[PDB]
RNA sequence: AGUAUGGGAGAGGAUGGUAGAAUUCCAGGUGUAGCGGUGAAAUGCGUAGAGAUCUGGAGGAAUACCGAUGGCGAAGGCAGCCAUCUGGCCUAAUACUGACGCUGAGGUACGAAAGCAUGGGGAGCAAACAGGAUUAGAUACCCUGGUAGUCCAUGCCGUAAACGAUGUCUACUAGCCGUUGGGGCCUUUGAGGCUUUAGUGGCGCAGCUAACGCGAUAAGUAGACCGCCUGGGGAGUACGGUC
């Protein structure tokens, strides 16, 4: 998964704005690390907002 | 003199008082009331009918401005955030929404030491 | 060499230079060497929070092969143009051509 | 972030907007940020969670 | 730092058959060059001690290689040494 | 025991950039009597306009969520994102060298925090110190302030309950349930089920222990080398010496 997939980065994000834990999603562990590589460079190239 | 139709209240309600100020858009002031504007001095001043005093005090006050639908903005971890909140629709404004503002950081500063009480 | 992925946001008031710049930097790649693997123009699209107190910015997608020297001096040029507002380099293993999302 | 509805009571607004901030949890931030925890109690708090977290684990199996 | 081109070179230089790859001339040379070309590299940063580590690791390799081959064959360590330039 | 070739995970190290949240300060608009603090108060701030609220600017330090009985490192320790330089580890199959090994007195390298030297920086916090409370007294715990220091560059210091209070290396000895990084096999379509390997956890047969407890990550069964102990104080002290 890369940071331009918006439509799957948004699923695990909540309103806030906030990552959503892997004990939540059911998400494999390295699965859950590349997901937030790829949140944290999406919210720098401002396709998803830091907060709310 | 001035009229306005959509105004936000602010509510800052910390543990020792709660502020309540009612502004409208783009953040200037129109009027605000503080449970130490109502009597209410020192320890009593933190308590939620105090809060609650306070809020129809500068709705009241607002109603001359005449406002007649608001928005809410909550921030603090206040005792006094329920009742501010609650005085405001029995002084008879319409609430349009309320959020909660309060700010977090995101590992900013040192806070202050443990108290040994 | 090494393939690198830039991705480049353009003040939306200069739109209208971004071919000439995206020219100049493609042919400075080619002249070193390049291999222009990747071009995309997104387009002008909302920001989710505002930048420089602007809203809307243009986006640019490039994947490059190139090597120090190329590398440098285009990061050179990126910082120096007040037209780009932001620009991220993230390098990469493999070179990717398939047209990506958002290319719409 | 709680938008009333229509015909949407007061006390229900106030109601379903702080659970909306239970939800949110950002109350818990805030006591945090009162004062400093140093690095070793973290840890222990940390570790005495996860032996709770796993001793629950078993029960729920059970 | 060396590249696969390089190390080839080095095996086939120092190699005493087809396809060695395990002999203590090969192995000696393939650590002399990777020290030599980390000499630049603990020039720049003078603060990197967890790379140092490896590099101490890799020269007390060579020296104990260095002293197997000499109690096995003199002749081959005298060649290796004036080879590759090292002083003992 | 080691070498070459493919693949993989990681807050491992060094350098340089950059992003967002927040605190403080400055300026301006709206606005007017309080704010702040505590068990309760007071010191303190404010009508030359605070606190609150909105807009802009300056600077420093740290990186919410992810986050985990998770990961990496010899240990000390290491968390935003990106680039450059760089160490180790895991995993498959052939190929290669042919005991090249283990430990290690002296020696040497690294080594939290505080502290020291020279020069910068300084938001927040805060030894010393000032004032306000409490108290029989307060020298303290609580409150309002606040300097070293905490940060950076170049060096020194070499100590911690530096702990698993458990030296390193090797082989062997029931099982059951988790979890991280890989290999293989099987279903049959994509997600599951068996194994195997290197880590990381919870129970537990035998065995061991004064007991508590340990129990393939041994404190069991054996081997190799090193360090250390010999009643409690005097005492990690005096003298001499090295730094
Ligand atoms: N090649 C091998 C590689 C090894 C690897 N590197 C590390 C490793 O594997 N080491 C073996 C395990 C030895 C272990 N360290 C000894 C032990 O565990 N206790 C020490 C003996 C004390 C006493 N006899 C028993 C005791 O008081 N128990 C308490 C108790 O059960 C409970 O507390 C309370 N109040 O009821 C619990 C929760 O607080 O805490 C325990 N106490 C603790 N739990 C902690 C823990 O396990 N560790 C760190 C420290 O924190 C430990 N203290």
């Amino acid at each position: 998964i890369d940071y331009k997939d918006i439509d799957t980065l948004k699923q695990y994000i909540t309103e806030n704005g906030k990552i959503v834990p892997s004990r939540i999603t059911g998400t494999k562990a390295r699965y859950q690390r590349q997901l937030a590589l790829a949140i944290k460079q999406a919210r720098y190239l401002s396709l998803i907002p830091y907060t709310d | 003199t001035r009229t306005v139709s959509e105004g936000v209240a602010h509510i800052h309600a910390s543990f020792n008082n709660t502020i309540v100020t009612i502004t409208d858009r783009q953040g200037n002031a129109l009027a605000w009331a503080t449970s130490g504007g109502q009597g209410f001095r020192g320890s009593r001043k933190s308590t939620p009918f105090a809060a609650q005093v306070a809020a129809e005090v500068a709705g009241k006050a607002a109603l001359d401005y005449g406002l007649k639908n608001l928005d809410v903005l909550v921030k603090g971890p206040g005792p006094g955030r329920e009742s501010a909140v609650r005085a405001l629709g029995a002084v008879g404004y319409k609430i349009n929404s309320i959020t909660d503002v309060t700010p977090i950081p995101h590992n900013g500063c040192r806070p202050p030491k443990k108290r040994r009480v | 060499m090494r393939h690198y992925e830039i991705v480049l946001l353009v003040h939306p008031d200069q739109s209208d230079q971004v071919v000439g710049m995206v020219e100049r930097y493609i042919s400075q790649i080619k002249e070193a060497d390049g291999q222009i693997h990747r071009l995309e123009d997104w387009g002008r699209r909302q920001l989710a929070y505002p930048i420089n107190k602007i809203h809307k910015a243009h986006y640019i997608l490039m994947n490059v092969e190139c090597g120090q020297s190329t590398l440098d001096e285009l990061e050179e040029l990126f910082r120096y143009n007040d037209a780009i507002i932001r620009n991220l380099i993230i390098r990469r293993e493999h070179a990717i051509t398939e047209e990506s999302l958002l290319a719409k | 972030q709680v938008k009333l509805k229509e015909g949407e009571p007061v006390d229900v607004a106030i109601r379903r907007f702080k659970r909306s901030c239970e939800k949110a949890g950002v109350l818990a931030d805030v006591r945090k940020r009162e004062f400093y925890e140093k690095p070793t109690q973290e840890r222990k708090r940390k570790k005495a969670a996860a032996v709770k977290r796993y001793q629950k684990k078993l029960a729920r199996e059970s | 730092a060396l590249t696969n081109a390089d190390r080839a070179e080095i095996i086939a230089k120092f190699a005493r058959a087809e396809n060695d790859t395990g002999s203590p001339e090969v192995q000696v040379a393939l650590l002399t060059a990777q020290i030599n070309d980390l000499q630049g590299h603990f020039k720049a940063h003078k603060h990197d001690h967890h790379s140092r580590r490896g590099l101490i690791r890799m020269v007390n390799q060579r020296r104990k290689l260095l002293d197997y081959l000499n109690g096995k064959d003199h002749e081959r360590y005298t060649a290796l040494i004036g080879a590759l330039g090292l002083r003992r």
